[PDB]
């Protein structure tokens, strides 16, 4: 819950609720993994956290 | 709707009825469309 501020629930109008309301919601997670080889482990991943 | 599954958006009215009355196949028009007169679209999380 603490990596991803994108994933918050928000009930009511909390004042985080007013911030994390403006997170964009592709933000999030990996972007770019950068893998080489099929059924190795990827090199480099690339994620907003 | 042989496999126990139903296509189409859902809703939510009360009414107070005592004549016939079918979920499935509603006869009447239904109250409100997203685009029509006086609705609206909740956002992302439904902030109370």
């Amino acid at each position: 819950a603490l990596a991803y501020p994108g994933r918050a629930v928000l009930p009511t109008q909390t004042k985080n609720a007013q911030f994390l309301s403006t997170a964009i919601a592709d933000r999030i997670g990996r972007l770019d993994r950068a893998n080489l080889i099929g059924g190795e482990v990827s090199a480099m991943v690339e994620c907003m956290e | 709707n042989l496999f126990n599954v139903a296509r189409g958006n859902l809703y939510l009215v009360q009414t107070a009825t005592n004549g016939n009355w079918s979920p499935m196949a509603p006869v009447a028009a239904p109250p409100f469309v997203r685009g029509g007169p006086n609705v609206r679209v909740v956002g992302r999380f439904g902030t109370i």
